């Protein structure tokens, strides 16, 4: 977590999804401080059972035959408990988080609910990033078309 | 002549001639290192490398060309105000012991 | 303080020590 | 304006009358709007069998929960609705009730706490649903180091008396108490001749007593003769109870010689040397400039979270010692300064430092009669204790007196080789064995 | 028996703005404090923290007297010297027997007049932020109250009394000596003695309190409104729901104090059912799991926060705190009873007296009323104040809460804590 | 001061009655000191 | 609870003087220090002869 | 794997031009590894 943490934008992104959501997508990708050290072996267990399930899962290869891949899966991936414990929609809320902490750079992100991937929407909102500007393009550029 | 034979015991003293400062020669005891501890980081690190160059030349039994040897009417006490008031704490606290 | 005292009674068996020891 | 001694002089002398079932009534008058009127009773688990132990404390969670006259919460939306604070606490050996008021409600309070000690209703339905209330309150008791310790402390000094007991009592008591021994304890112990009345705040001592002969006057002033509960001496012994626990983060550790009891003269002596060791913790600012060595060398020398010396009084007995929290790398260093300590109190005190601990107990003792609640309780627990109230005056005589001669002669007289009584909790596989401990005695 | 006193509270304003205010008392004992406009409000986002390490920084040495002085001399004759914040003020009290007031009075001029913040004593001292700063949060009550004034405030009263972790062994000599520069000055400063003669008190400010400069300047704290959820397991959830209500001092200040007591503040009874807790019998109706609350009320120079506090087992946080906001509707929606208001009046009188009856309690309030208003009102007063509230104030201190936009904090599993929005 | 705090620093509930008192309902305030345990109320 | 411990009787190993638990032990002490103390100062001056 | 990561980690930027590409631009993605150094996207 540390590690991960160095890089401010970690910081950023995991309390954007916090602030946006009142569940389900709100969790952080790292552990919170006062779980660590707390998660048990039990915690593992299930939430291995209630989601590494056939239902929820894609085994995919490369540079292998499809009949060999396909023989493993059904010899060795059919898990049962499958479909698992499912989640719930994921609510967007909206909010913000402020974290303070002195460095001479602020780092930010203002966002509002989007479109489901898939969706045809997503396609204009993807399109729209692209317009707007999403990353460099040149070495030292200036961005002339963002 | 006592000013005279001063600038003449300077250069006699001789740590001059391995770039050092006068304070950079004191005797450390506790009160000096309490001292030295207290210095302001660039006057700690100046005082560092003044030695390391002296350990150095004095390994090699050598000295500084004469051009670069710390003047008599050029040397400061960069250790005395905080000395002083070590020294002056450590009285403080002595005095307090006696009852 | 109580020093004189202990240093007394110190004092008066290194004596009889002494005395009675050698 | 007044120097320290004139303003001593500025205390109003306490005011006590007795009521003729026996009762004792004393006031002290301020000008405060707000005043605090009690009943201190000598009764405590002291007082308590074993087959009984913990009644006190059942009654004190039964005190507030309905009278005769007003029952259920009736007693409670009274003091409620008048803006007033009812309180209660239990020790081995004295019980109070008191209230925080207007002073111009003086009247319906002495008439509430009347009605409380003497009509208390005991229903059968509140007994079953304090039973669970105190069985938890043992729970949250159990995680708190101190308490255990400190009831170890007395577990093991005083072994095979009633100073032993806590005063919550076994959960086996909690369990079985029947509404029966609740009566039967109160019925022996609730007499006016062990009661006092207290009132300290703007109010008059005529006013109290007429309240107190209109509320009071039919309290019992006789079990009869086959009764009278009579405290035995406690036997101290020098011993040690060790709790290891290597599962908690800090060891604590209660160190304590038996103290003289309540009474005897040498208490001011004992606290002027317990002022000149005095207490410490991690968030004062003083540290390595601290004037007690114990509080230096801790501080500079990281030995503990915290520490305190202590000087807990009984009938004619006491434990007089420290409590400490550390790391369970530092028992054995702090256990060492301790000790080096009370020595050097006994063969060594100088006049500078015992002058610091009388000043110490003199600040002390004036900034802690400061508001009615704590000069009221002062008033009933003295008279328990002493049969008066002792002015500021003559404890500035008497800690006048100490100096560093009466600090040696005193220190040596309680804690020179002599046999303490140690408890420890924690992570304790450092604390010092007896026979070294009793060999730091001297 | 008779007692001499009783004298009354003398006060005085110098020319420099400086306020002092004494009670010659005859007690065997004195109590000094200054009291500055000089509290966590007053820091900006780039000295976050420079006023908690100046609360734990009074015994480092200064122009007159040593580090290793002021607590030898101090305890030589078995005195105190502490030093107290709240968002606005800090007060440095000392306390002594009268024959040494002397002796304190002159370390507490050092202290707060002449601190030299040295270096290397600034330096060792930032570890202690760390401790300090983990006693205190080591109450949910503090995290919840800390993140409370964060989430309502952009500015100010936002600040925390407690340095950011962040900052932790980055404050500076120099902003320190700013600190005190900017705000330790005579028209932000009073003085308030007990057991002390005026004259004596007046001629020592005049000698020693004359600090020119500085800013009387303060942004006004602007309310905000939003919720900080701190997530972390224990079994007990913490929350606290509140509105902007009323600055310190205005009338309907008073009215939310009233409605504060009618919603229930706070124990009367050792192990009480809190009978006439309007809030308490509420959520009693409805949860039966052990649980508290209380109405909360926090008020400020330029604004404040009422609403309640809430903890509960963390399943039933949302069944406790919506039946206490929906029992905060009842009274805006103009139920309540003559008798609950005057119930409420006598506790929040009692309350008020008992507040001031020690030498501690007395001290800070005319400290207090001497900063924020520059004047004394004596409890014949208040009281008279708090009788003047009318039902129709409470009831629309309450409807002003629960029409105004909220702030909120919780601690614990917050898994069954509702959002603002849900409630 | 002489004077210890009412509870010393170092680096829980169970029931409805020992709960009760423990919701905040003033601002806070932080003390410190030189002979006694820090505090914070509210 | 820790309320629920006590201290097991050792009325089996104790020096007969300490064993009414009515009566102060400090009536006793001298006496049996002194009992103590003395089995030590005769070890010692056997020894030194 | 074989492959060590392009940053090995332990436990800036002064231009625009250094900065440029420091703006995130997608959901996060963590990555733990047997043989490489771990890393965090976007």
């Amino acid at each position: 977590k540390a590690v991960a943490l160095q890089n401010p934008q970690a910081h950023v992104i995991e309390n954007l999804h916090a602030a946006a959501y009142r569940n389900a997508l709100a969790n952080s990708l790292y552990c919170p401080d006062y779980r660590i050290g707390k998660v048990t072996p039990v915690e593992l267990h299930d939430y291995v059972q209630n989601h590494f399930t056939s239902a929820r899962m894609a085994l995919i290869g490369l540079g292998v035959s499809h009949p060999v891949l396909k023989q493993v899966a059904e010899q060795f991936l059919n898990i049962r408990g499958g479909l698992g414990l499912s989640g719930a929609k994921a609510k967007y809320h909206g909010g913000e988080i402020r974290e303070q902490n002195g460095d001479s750079l602020v780092h930010a992100a203002l966002v509002a609910e989007s479109a489901a991937i898939g969706s045809a929407e997503a396609n204009a909102f993807s399109v729209l990033q692209h317009v707007l500007g999403a990353g460099p393009h040149v070495k030292r550029g200036s961005n002339a078309t963002s | 002549w006592l000013e005279g034979i001063r600038k003449w015991y300077y250069n006699a003293a001789g740590f001059n001639k391995l770039g050092l400062m006068r304070d950079d020669t004191i005797h450390e005891n506790d009160d000096v290192k309490e001292a030295i501890r207290r210095l302001p980081e660039n006057l700690y690190d100046d005082r560092v490398f003044r030695i390391k160059r002296a350990l150095d030349l004095s390994m090699r039994q050598q000295i500084l060309p004469k051009e670069q040897w710390t003047k008599y009417e050029e040397d400061k006490s960069y250790l005395e105000p905080y000395l002083k008031e070590v020294i002056r704490e450590r009285k403080e606290r002595e005095e307090w012991a006696k009852k | 303080r109580n020093w004189v005292p202990t240093a007394q009674l110190w004092g008066a068996v290194g004596a009889v020590g002494l005395v009675s020891a050698t | 304006t007044a120097t320290y001694a004139q303003a001593l002089q500025s205390v109003p002398e306490t005011q006590v009358s007795q009521l003729d079932n026996g009762l004792r009534v004393a006031s002290e008058q301020s000008s405060q709007p707000t005043c605090t009127v009690g009943v201190w009773i000598d009764a405590g688990s002291r007082y308590e069998s074993e087959k009984n132990n913990g009644a006190g404390y059942f009654v004190e969670h039964l005190a507030f929960k309905g009278t005769k006259n007003r029952p259920g919460n009736a007693l409670e939306k009274e003091v409620e609705s008048m803006g007033a604070h009812l309180n209660a606490y239990s020790t081995r050996e004295h019980t109070a009730y008191y209230i925080k008021a207007l002073s111009k409600d003086l009247p319906k309070a002495v008439e509430l706490l009347a009605d409380i000690v003497q009509n208390c209703s005991l229903e059968d339905s509140q007994i079953e649903k304090e039973r669970d209330v105190i069985l938890q309150e043992l729970q949250e008791n159990d995680t708190s180091m101190r308490d255990v310790v400190f009831n170890y402390l007395h577990a093991t000094a005083f072994q095979g008396t009633p100073l032993a007991q806590s005063v919550e009592g076994p959960s086996e008591n909690v369990r079985k108490l029947s509404r029966a021994d609740l009566t039967e304890y109160l019925s022996r112990h609730y007499k006016a001749p062990r009661m006092v009345l207290a009132a300290a705040g703007g109010l008059e001592h005529r006013q109290l007593l007429d309240l107190a002969q209109k509320h009071f006057s039919g309290l019992s002033g006789t079990y009869d003769e086959d009764a009278v509960p009579t405290l035995s001496p406690c036997r101290f012994t020098g011993s040690q109870i060790c709790h290891r626990e290597d599962g908690l983060p800090l060891a604590h550790v209660a160190i304590a010689v038996e103290g003289p009891g309540w009474a005897h003269p040498d208490n001011v002596a004992l606290q002027v040397a317990n002022a000149i060791i005095g207490h410490y913790d991690c968030t004062y600012g003083g540290g390595a400039h601290l004037s007690s060595p114990l509080a230096s060398i801790a501080a500079t020398n990281k030995l503990c979270q915290s520490f305190q010396t202590f000087n807990i009084c009984y009938a004619d007995t006491g434990l007089l010692g420290a409590h400490f929290v550390c790391d369970h790398m530092s028992i054995d260093d702090m256990m060492f300064v301790l000790q080096g300590q009370w020595m050097r109190l006994c063969t060594s005190a100088t006049e500078s430092e015992v002058l610091r601990g009388k000043n110490l107990l003199r600040n002390a003792l004036v900034s802690h009669l400061d508001g009615t609640t704590p000069v009221c309780e002062d008033i009933g627990r003295s008279l328990l204790t002493y049969g008066r109230r002792i002015p500021l005056a003559e404890w500035e005589s008497r800690i006048a007196e100490v100096d560093a001669r009466v600090v040696r002669e005193v220190c040596s007289k309680y804690f020179y080789d002599q046999c303490p009584a140690v408890a420890g909790f924690g992570p304790i596989e450092q604390l010092p064995d007896y026979n070294r401990i009793r060999s730091g005695m001297f | 028996e008779v007692p001499p006193h009783p004298q009354d509270l003398e006060f005085t304003r110098l020319p420099n703005g400086l306020v002092i205010a004494s009670l010659e008392n005859y007690a065997p004992a004195s109590r000094i404090g200054l009291f500055i406009k000089a509290g966590s409000r007053y820091e900006n986002s780039n000295n976050l923290g420079t006023s908690h390490l100046l609360r734990l920084a009074s015994s480092l040495t200064t122009k007159g007297a040593s580090s290793f002085k002021i607590t030898r001399g101090i305890e030589a004759v078995g005195g105190k010297l502490s030093v107290t914040s709240t968002r606005e003020n800090m007060a440095y009290t000392v306390e002594c027997l009268r024959d040494d007031v002397d002796i304190l009075m002159e370390f507490l001029l050092n202290v707060t007049t002449a601190p030299e913040f040295r270096r290397w004593e600034v330096a060792a001292l930032q570890p202690q932020l760390r401790i300090d700063k983990a006693v205190a949060l080591q109450n949910p009550q503090a995290h919840v109250i800390e993140n409370l004034h964060a989430a309502a405030y952009r500015n100010a009263l936002a600040n925390s009394l407690y340095c950011p972790d962040y900052r932790i062994g980055k404050v500076t000599p120099v902003e320190l000596h700013d600190y005190v520069q900017n705000h330790f000055t005579s028209a932000r400063m009073a003085l308030i003695g007990l057991g002390v003669s005026h004259p004596v008190l007046k001629q020592v400010a005049e000698q020693f309190l004359n600090i020119r400069g500085g800013l009387l300047s303060g942004a006004k704290a602007k309310y905000h409104g939003g919720e900080i959820r701190e997530q972390n397991g224990d079994s007990l959830v913490h929350a606290a729901l509140v509105a902007e209500s009323a600055a310190i001092g205005s009338a309907e200040a008073n009215a939310f104090s009233v409605l504060q007591h009618v919603l229930g503040a706070g124990p009367h009874v050792k192990r009480g059912s809190n009978a006439t807790s309007s809030l308490y019998q509420a959520v009693a109706k409805g949860v039966h799991q052990p649980f508290d609350v209380s109405a909360f009320n926090a008020s400020y120079s330029d604004s404040g926060l009422f609403g309640f506090y809430t903890i509960s087992q963390a399943a039933s946080a949302g069944d406790v705190i919506k039946a206490a906001y929906n029992q905060v509707k009842t009274i805006a929606q103009g139920n309540l009873s003559n008798p609950d208001v005057q119930a409420a009046k006598n506790k929040l009188k009692a309350g008020y007296l008992m507040s001031v009856e020690s030498s501690e309690g007395f001290l800070d309030e005319v400290g207090s009323q001497a900063l924020a208003a520059g004047s004394y009102t004596p409890p014949s007063t208040v009281l008279q104040q708090i009788d003047a509230v009318a039902d129709a104030d409470v009831i629309n201190a309450a409807k002003k809460f629960v029409s105004g936009r909220k702030s909120m904090a919780a601690s614990g599993n917050l898994g069954h804590t509702p959002f603002i929005d849900e409630l | 001061a002489a004077v210890p705090a009412t509870s010393e620093s170092p680096v829980s509930v169970l029931c409805r009655e020992s709960l009760r008192g423990q919701a905040a309902g003033r601002p806070l305030v932080a003390s410190v000191s030189l002979n006694v345990p820090a505090s914070v109320r509210y | 609870s820790h309320t629920d411990i006590k201290v097991p009787d050792f009325s089996d190993y104790r020096r007969p003087e300490v064993l009414d638990s009515t009566k102060s032990s400090k009536e006793s002490s001298e006496a049996r220090k002194g009992f103590s103390y003395l089995v030590t100062a005769t070890t010692t001056v056997g020894v030194a002869y």
